[PDB]
């Protein structure tokens, strides 16, 4: 009921700012809960990084004190991070998350609700965005949409704007010798509704801004 | 900084126990909180201070601190807790949360599937921008290894080919893809391509062919 | 005309408040203290100097469960009140004498309870007062904010209220706690009355002053 959604820059230059901010929806922040980030690198733990109270107290990790803010903005009731001069060591999906009170006496906080989290990569390589082509179908017919050599990750990939859901496949990308990635999203549909309906694939590749839709057809 | 020691890995027998535990100075003076991370999810909180689940966790996941590791108990092991779970303290001297490195939990015994594969020939839009892409999706295998071998007719190519590792799935299987690039004559030059999925010693073909 | 009580490495305020780190007798003519492993949980002990005097020399000393653990709380929860500032063997503790009552659930009744002196001696009842950092804390462990707490009986009377602050950090502590004790007469009753903040007595002593 409670929902909390990560938004910011996907890719950020070393000695540059990330700058995340968190939406709340459902429950406001000026209330007894702290509010706070963790990270995680690619394939590794979980870290934590930080939390604000509404009325403007924080914790901040020791090692990375010297580079943090964290800020709250209770009449939109969103809260934002910003680590100051990022390096590579700083590449991670963050996550917002609600800090809970434990019924102990002693402080000490746990995290009972978190966001999907959202994926920054601190590097100095220039981002490109995909091209995108469909894969067209042939009863039942697999169709779907490549997404072709971008950087960096992740790319979305939505059918119909999110109408249609059941069958979708978007596969783990591959990473290139190029440095780029690509990916495919496949969806399995009557073949007898291809004469009748549409199907499009929506490709979102947010650090290149780069919105495509795809109508997947049949060959002639 | 406080330091939290878990265990890489722990595997179990489906309807077994599984026991990790939290390694720390003195661990039984701070209360400790325990994370759920399935594949391509944020963790889910599945104990909090030491023993207490949340609202909607099965009552097969109980926390304990007392001696001195403190424990995550799973009874009753389903595949569906296939998962890396982390533990938590906070440090009051200090004023920071700390996490163990995680544990890996892996249920044995589970059955083959075989991979199912769907192979794409090039579209039209990218034969006329000069480039050509072959598509080959592996989906709902167990255990996680393949290997793609590509075909040109009978022959077989090794050039341009990029296959990822196999990730888990969700429904604990696994998926994989590899992409054949060619040129626009390579792809019209040969009567077809076949895409070779050879798993757990049986081999899964698909071809496609240029359409006219 | 007694031994004397060596308290070894306690001091007086950590043996009778039943600091984990402090483990008998019924009479001793003098007590040797030495002072670190007292008051394992920052804050004030009111009257200290005259409970001193008062249990410098005794003839008769029994220690008896004044309110049973689990029988004197139905409505509380009894067991989540330890604290790393005073720890037992590694974990998490709080002096055995006392009980660290905690709200149960998300709701914080109000308390009474009482006990009449049924021993034919002076009984001293100890008890604690807790003082959070913060008024998130008080929610969290009291739920009521108005909290208040009333002790009562025939000789003594005070009604206690929590001072909310930052203190600096004394083991890691921000809150404090204060510590009260008072002596009932062989026939009176003493009445405890508390919405929060409450360091219950779980041990009390029977007792007769040389």
């Amino acid at each position: 009921e409670v929902q909390l959604v990560e938004s910011g820059p996907g890719l950020v230059k070393p000695s540059d700012i990330l700058s995340l901010t968190c939406a709340v929806s459902g429950y406001s922040i000026s209330s007894n809960y702290y509010w706070g980030w963790i990270r995680q690198p690619p394939g590794k733990g979980l870290e934590w990084i930080g939390s604000i109270y509404h009325s403007g107290s924080t914790y901040y990790k020791p090692s990375l004190e010297s580079r943090l803010g964290i800020s709250v903005d209770t009449s939109k009731n969103q809260f934002s991070l910003k680590l100051s001069f990022v390096s590579a060591a700083d590449t991670a999906v963050y996550y917002c998350a609600r800090h809970v009170r434990s019924g102990y006496p002693d402080t000490a906080y746990y995290f009972d609700k978190w966001g999907q989290g959202t994926l920054v990569t601190v590097s100095s390589a220039s981002t490109k965005g995909p091209s995108v082509f469909p894969l067209a179908p042939s009863g039942t017919a697999a169709l779907g949409c490549l997404v072709k050599d971008y950087f960096p990750e992740p790319v979305t990939v939505s059918w119909n704007s999110g109408a249609l859901t059941s069958g979708v496949h978007t596969f783990p990308a591959v990473l290139q010798s190029s440095g780029l990635y690509s990916l495919s999203s496949v969806v399995t549909v009557p073949s007898s509704s291809l004469g009748t309906q549409t199907y499009i694939c929506n490709v979102n590749h947010k650090p290149s801004n780069t919105k495509v839709d795809k109508r997947v057809e049949p060959k002639s | 900084s406080y330091v939290l020691t878990q265990p890489p890995s722990v595997s179990v027998a489906p309807g077994e126990t599984a026991r990790i535990s939290c390694g720390g100075n003195n661990i039984g003076t701070k209360v400790l909180h325990w994370y759920q991370q399935t594949p391509g999810q944020a963790p889910v909180l599945v104990v909090y201070d030491d023993s207490d689940r949340p609202s909607g966790i099965p009552e097969r996941f109980s926390g304990s601190n007392s001696g001195n590791t403190a424990t995550l108990t799973i009874s009753r092991v389903e595949v569906g807790d296939e998962a890396d779970y982390y533990c938590q303290v906070w440090d009051i001297s200090t004023d920071q949360a700390v996490f163990g490195g995680g544990t890996k939990l892996t249920v044995l015994g589970q059955p083959k599937a075989a991979p199912s594969v769907t192979l794409f020939p090039p579209s039209s839009e990218e034969l006329q921008a000069n480039k050509a892409t072959l598509v080959c999706l592996i989906s709902d295998f167990y255990p996680g290894a393949v290997t793609v071998a590509w075909k040109a007719d009978s022959s077989p190519v090794k050039a341009g080919v990029e296959t990822t590792t196999p990730s888990k799935q969700s429904n604990n299987k696994y998926a994989a893809s590899s992409y054949l690039s060619l040129t626009p004559e390579q792809w019209k030059s040969h009567r077809s391509y076949s895409c070779q999925v050879t798993h757990e010693g049986s081999t899964v073909e698909k071809t496609v062919a240029p359409t006219e | 005309g007694v031994a004397p009580l060596h308290l070894g490495k306690c001091n007086i305020a950590g043996w009778i408040l039943g600091n984990p780190e402090c483990e008998t007798a019924s009479s001793w003519s003098y007590i040797v203290e030495t002072s670190d492993n007292g008051t394992c949980y920052p804050g004030d002990f009111i009257d200290y100097e005259e409970l001193r005097e008062q249990l410098s020399s005794v003839s008769s000393f029994e220690r008896f469960e004044i309110f049973p653990k689990t029988s004197s709380w139905p409505n509380h929860d009894s067991n989540k009140g330890v604290t790393a500032a005073c720890p037992h063997a590694g974990a998490k503790s709080f002096y055995k004498n006392l009980i660290w009552l905690v709200k149960k659930g998300n709701s914080y009744p109000k308390l009474s309870k009482s006990y009449i002196n049924d021993k034919g001696k002076e009984v001293l009842v100890l008890w604690g007062i807790h003082h959070p950092s913060t008024s998130a804390d008080q929610q969290s462990l009291y739920q009521n904010a108005d909290a208040y707490v009333f002790v009562g009986s025939s000789r003594y009377s005070k009604k206690f209220k929590p001072e909310i602050a930052i203190r600096p950090k004394v083991r890691d502590q921000e809150g404090r706690m204060n510590y009260y004790w008072t002596l009932v007469e062989p026939g009176d009753k003493i009445t405890f009355e508390a919405t929060g903040n409450l360091v219950v007595p779980r041990y009390a002593f029977a007792m007769e002053r040389n």
